[PDB]
């Protein structure tokens, strides 16, 4: 990376902290449940599931659930921002909810605009959940304040990973844990923070788990709580798109 | 106490690994609305063997079992990006994908085909 | 109340705290979505059906909205255990989750067997949701260990609620504000707390807020997470069957 | 924010109150499986009212839709009682009930009885 | 002329209204009506199986609960109708305003004379 | 007889089973056979289109990547097969035992490459 060889990579290595949220799938367990008779056999039928996913790595297996779910999937084939198919996968989230409803949201469009015919119902209501977490690592980066900040359009470029996929190659020799970075989704310029090893957090319990009801049609992506009363969080496709297309590192 | 154990054991039951797998296959199958023969060419079997796992179950640890259970993980993926709304998740399979370069039901017809589309959905929940 | 007569309650009135667990519907938002086409609209019809609910007490307004609803919505004909349908509703809650999931089965088992025919689908998949919450009373009254465990055996009578129901209307003239009593329904002799105020709560969010599948037969209630992978914790209908019908107040 | 505001000063359309009371209710008539005297015999209307709610949409402020907001109080319990499964939650209110001495739908007939099919189904929320 | 069921409830609740200190639209927010109906229910009458109908009769059972309650002291019973309680979280009126809080009402009266 | 496509793979991954140190039960487990069928294939072929042939052909395009990974050696080729990796959670081999660790272990050596 030349970046990381530019912005005093390895000097500016610091020791950061903070709080992290993020947003999951929710309705994981009651698919299982339909194709099968008993809550017994729902449990064990997901043990069997569990069995063909990837190996979950070794430093990973004593983290909750929620925690550790994110290092054994693999990314897209086009891989995440600072992380490519074939290396460990990063836990990525935002620093404040809005930002990670905004990540989310574009990610609701992906899989929408990766169907050459639109989805026939024009509307999907799904339902997640949103968690808070605490995070510190001993090494860590901010790609937005000091020489990194210089290289920051490149990095939260909307369509190509490949400058901010070598910097995470770079920092992760160099032994850097977690970084921040801004978000290129977010609307109101909110910072993202990942984690290249489990050992950032600080608890191991999922904080303020929030259940919260989406709806994804061709014109917006729109959230709001399942569980109290609450006016909807609209996400509309014209914060994602440029020309009339949804980005993405083809 | 004694109370919920004895109502728990004549309550309990110890359902078969192989007749869970054979039956969650099936059901997704027909909520996913794939014909007998779409499932053989995803599993590796012939329909033969299909009407077989109603009464003797469907391995887990053979890889006829595998590829059954990356199938219900695929339908367990598609359940929860959509919704449970089926009309959504059998549209996916059935129309091309720009992502996936190809139908996806169809490149479920091979191994590597099969992995990449379930890969792919895997990848975008934990992103939304 | 002959019990608050008898056992002298004012001489016992003292300080009481502890935490609560208790279960809730977490699916009424998802209804309201089902008659609706987006989620604005969903928003403006709950507050359209909140205006035609019970009138929330005056002291319970600022609370959270799931620390609330129990005191704006009145129980059942028969009334609850320690509070009858004319009086203000108590806040019921378990002090331990595993005796919540016990007095949240029988209830399963009450709307069941309210029908003179069985459900036709004889699986009913329900999704639930679990919090716990701080209290503490200056008022507090502990109906399992000292004079009125001598009543204890009529205070967890199965299908009478009149000596309770005289007791709690005891209590609440003598100004007790929670009280703690030994549970009717969970096999393990767990002991319930009621809430007569709202101001028993110490924190201002419902914690540890987890999402539960559960699942209703003629023979057995079973809970399991739906967000992290579980085995069921059954609740058979003999948990609560004398003879072969379903006690209840009629 | 700049953009944040141009598709959320994009995405804003207000609804009106009166509409959304009079699509909630015909979508709760007949996911109940109601007919609509069955419907006109709960909210005190004739069949042409029924009709005219999607010219004007039935009044909140009204009485008529006071009870129309009770009704859609009492497919919300049903649903969230039921887990959404609707042979179920129709069954509930064709059948005689023990508690509530009646068919619940028939006791809806009436203004004290629609409360008390409505209260049974609150009280046993926030039990479970 | 001859007696019949719509003019029998008409009485019947207007001698509620007047007893109980019951403005025309104090009355009109508990059986859902505009003070359109209210003066022709003196010529024509309520319509006893309308909706209407239902709320007027649970207006007529409070009343009649009241008087039972009070000795018939029409002091007694305006004070507790708009004087606010604490085992009903308002004012009993107010609470009448809307239709469960209007059975909640009769209910609650129904309770207190239920032992008596 | 004369060339076919079955007597090709077959004969390709069993020149993938030594160089690579790999037991008629491991190579079962990657393919999907019982050891039987491993040595029927010598005479009869492994039929390319089938569901194995196609774990097959994975199987000889994973012992490629590892040829001009290491030039050819197999001190080292075995090596990597068998000593866990981090960048993989797991050793290599335990991984193409699953269709997706095979799939996974393919993609990774085509990148290193």
């Amino acid at each position: 990376s030349e970046i990381w060889r530019q912005c005093k990579g390895e000097r500016h290595i610091r020791p950061l902290q903070g709080r992290l949220v993020r947003l999951v799938e929710s309705q994981d367990q009651v698919a299982t449940l339909q194709l099968v008779d008993t809550l017994e056999e729902q449990a064990l039928l997901e043990e069997l599931l569990e069995s063909s996913k990837p190996p979950v790595p070794a430093d990973a297996e004593p983290l909750h659930y929620l925690l550790k779910t994110p290092f054994r999937y693999p990314p897209l084939r086009w891989g995440s921002r600072f992380g490519r198919r074939h290396e460990p996968s990063l836990f990525y989230a935002a620093l404040k909810l809005e930002t990670a409803m905004a990540e989310s949201a574009y990610y609701r469009c992906v899989l929408w605009s990766g169907m050459v015919v639109p989805p026939p119902s024009g509307r999907i209501l799904s339902e997640h959940a949103s968690f808070e977490a605490g995070w510190k690592v001993e090494r860590g980066i901010r790609l937005q304040a000091p020489p990194f900040s210089d290289h920051e359009a490149a990095l939260t470029d909307i369509a190509d990973y490949r400058a901010p996929q070598e910097l995470g190659s770079a920092m992760r020799s160099a032994g850097v844990q977690a970084f921040e970075y801004r978000s290129a989704r977010c609307p109101e310029r909110g910072c993202n923070v990942a984690l290249f090893t489990p050992a950032a957090f600080t608890e191991k319990r999922p904080r303020n788990l929030t259940p919260w009801l989406c709806e994804t049609t061709a014109g917006y992506v729109a959230f709001k709580p399942a569980h109290v009363p609450g006016s909807p969080k609209i996400f509309s496709w014209e914060l994602f798109l440029v020309d009339g297309k949804l980005p993405h590192p083809a | 106490a004694d109370l919920n154990w004895i109502s728990s054991a004549l309550i309990k039951e110890r359902p078969s690994a192989d007749a869970v797998l054979a039956k969650a296959v099936l059901a997704a199958r027909e909520q996913l609305g794939l014909t007998q023969l779409e499932l053989a060419g995803i599993v590796g079997v012939d329909r033969s063997a299909i009407s077989r796992w109603k009464t003797q179950g469907l391995r887990v640890d053979s890889k006829t079992g595998e590829l059954a259970l990356l199938l219900v993980r695929v339908y367990r993926a598609l359940y929860a990006l959509f919704g449970g709304q089926q009309e959504d998740m059998r549209h996916f399979l059935r129309t091309p994908n720009h992502h996936l370069a190809g139908e996806p039901l169809a490149l479920m017809g091979q191994v590597q085909g099969l992995v990449h589309v379930l890969e792919y959905l895997d990848a975008i929940r934990g992103k939304v």
